[PDB]
RNA sequence: UCCUCCUAAAGAGUAACGGAGGAGCACGAAGGUUGGCUAAUCCUGGUCGGACAUCAGGAGGUUAGUGCAAUGGCAUAAGCCAGCUUGACUGCGAGCGUGACGGCGCGAGCAGGUGCGAAAGCAGGUCAUAGUGAUCCGGUGGUUCUGAAUGGAAGGGCCAUC
């Protein structure tokens, strides 16, 4: 199981975050999907963290 | 090296032709799609059918393929 | 002597009005990246005891 | 073969919109003379068609089979849908490639009033 | 010494010899050796039925087998308990039905073909008849 | 422990130290949508090139392929290619399947806010079926919910997660 878990955290205040997995051998820069914030209500962009 | 098996996945025709349902309710539990949904059926991310709307259940045969197709008829 | 109460049991079931018992699901806890969001949102909610082991639950809080 | 391309091409589309179960606006287009038909949900019967081929159309326009033609055609059937009540339709591509004369007669029809 | 090559799978279910023979009409020769009852037949008893006939015949005419073993059957080891496992494979047999057809054979005389027959049948297991090739 | 086939006796289920094989993943794309495309194997001609590279035509109709063993399925392709994208989204959820239970699975539809398309529409991960571990204890972020004289705090609770 090579592939660990990251953290996605919203680029806005709010504390919310979501959780995934990433492989870090292939694919080694940061993740920056754009998802939905429940706190915020909207689509902002997450940054990949621990 | 023998002695493993998988438990069983109790698949098979839960509803079967001429007996109303209830929209919702699962007819068909199948891996592929042995039968394809018709009217008024919809078809599951694992192939398994069930109603969309209140009726009787029938099966019938269609297509250039003969296929076998489920519907639902208000009745 | 009165009876003891289960402690650990006081701690996880709540009695409701028609004598039933609520209790929180049991796989809301850790390794939660790996489960789809509708297993984990189905879990939240509380649950009703079922009938088969609510004889035992009886025994564990005669009091509560 | 064209006609084998052109009916796999449309058979996804078609399939849908036959379960869906609504009327549909089906185009056909060949080097002269673009179609045009509107077909109930079940599919047996014509609501009503228009086209350049019958002379009550064809005695305007200079050329059939250009974009002129496919606005006379895409309004025609405007006209006569909104006659006839039926006003939703869906429109069905037939495997045509949604750009030149399709496209063409869409945009006049749903001006027309045929949104969709 | 009959015996499949590449064999799908080493083991086989028992089964059963229930039912009734397929081919029971004589359709390469002209004489045939026909089984009247049920059983099953190794390859062994194949090979020495066949070896009795081509020299009762003196290597004249033509032989033909129309069973082949096609079922491998195991035996468990002397002194092995009960379990462990299915047993290996020793030997192949053909399942005979009554009205099958075993051998058949053509280009000699009725006379001397009632003969070689006679001492083919003398070394198999199952009750056999001779036949000879009906018209149609 | 889990998955596929057979045993298993044409609903489901069904044992053996019975017969065969696999899993403890992988993928920000291999996901979503829109547009387009249709194999294996053979025959003939053609430099290296040769039975087997690539090109052209013909028979063939899926014996191909489908990230991974097997079964079922797949031309409307679930198979192959490209553009734009993050629905691999949040709160729910009629009604069902499956279990002694813990639990597990399918799901129309409603609200909010998104992607693809002119549009009807599709999208709550992947053709489906294995890729997983209860509770306790404790860690991290949010939330005056609580906080044992009062105002705070510590510690608990709830939510997300290890």
């Amino acid at each position: 199981g090579i592939r660990e878990k990251i953290k996605l955290v919203s680029s806005a205040g709010t504390g919310h975050f979501y959780t995934t997995t990433k492989n870090k051998r292939t694919k080694p820069e940061k993740l920056e999907l754009k998802k939905f914030d429940p706190v915020v209500r909207q689509h902002v962009i997450y940054k990949e963290a621990k | 090296r023998n002695g493993r098996d998988s438990e069983a996945k109790r698949l098979g025709v839960k509803r079967f032709g001429g007996e109303s349902v209830l929209a919702g309710s699962i007819i068909v539990r199948q891996r592929g799609t042995k039968f394809h949904a018709g009217a008024n059926v919809g078809c599951g991310r694992d192939h398994t059918l069930f109603a969309k709307a209140d009726g009787k259940v029938k099966f019938e045969v269609k297509g250039p393929k003969n296929r076998k197709f489920i519907s639902i008829e208000a009745e | 002597p009165k009876i003891k109460t289960v402690r650990g049991a006081a701690k996880r079931f709540k009695k409701t009005g028609k004598g039933g018992f609520k209790h929180k699901h049991a796989n809301l806890r850790h390794i939660l990246t790996k489960k789809a969001t509708k297993r984990k949102r189905h879990l939240r909610p509380k649950a009703m005891v079922s009938k088969g082991d609510l004889g035992l639950v009886i025994a564990c809080l005669p009091y509560a | 073969d064209k006609k084998s391309a052109r009916i796999r091409r449309a058979t996804r589309a078609r399939r849908k919109l036959q379960e869906l179960g609504a009327t549909r606006l089906v185009v056909h287009r060949t080097p002269r003379h673009i179609y045009a038909q509107v077909i109930a949900p079940n599919g047996s019967e014509v609501l009503v068609a228009a086209s350049t081929v019958e002379k009550a159309i064809a005695e305007q326009l200079k050329y059939t089979g250009n974009k002129d033609a496919a606005a006379a055609v895409g309004k025609a059937v405007a006209e006569r849908a909104l006659e006839k009540g039926i006003k939703d339709v869906s429109f069905d591509r037939s495997g045509f490639q949604y750009h030149g004369r399709v496209q063409a007669l869409a945009d006049a029809a749903r001006e027309a009033g045929l949104q969709f | 010494m009959l015996q499949p090559k590449r064999t799908k799978f080493r083991k086989m279910h028992k089964g059963r010899n229930r039912g009734l023979a397929q081919g029971t009409d004589v359709s390469f020769g002209s004489f045939g050796l026909k089984a009247v009852g049920r059983g099953r037949l190794t390859a062994r008893q194949i090979e020495a039925a066949r070896r009795a006939m081509t020299r009762a015949v003196k290597r004249q005419g033509k032989i033909w087998i129309r069973v082949f073993p096609d079922k491998p059957i195991t035996e468990k080891p002397l002194a092995v308990r009960m379990g462990k496992g299915k047993g290996n494979v020793e030997y192949w047999v053909a399942l005979i039905q009554p009205g099958k057809v075993l051998y058949e054979m053509d280009g000699v005389p009725e006379e001397l073909a009632r003969e070689a027959f006679k001492l083919a049948a003398a070394k198999l297991p199952i009750k056999t008849t001779f036949v000879t090739k009906t018209v149609m």
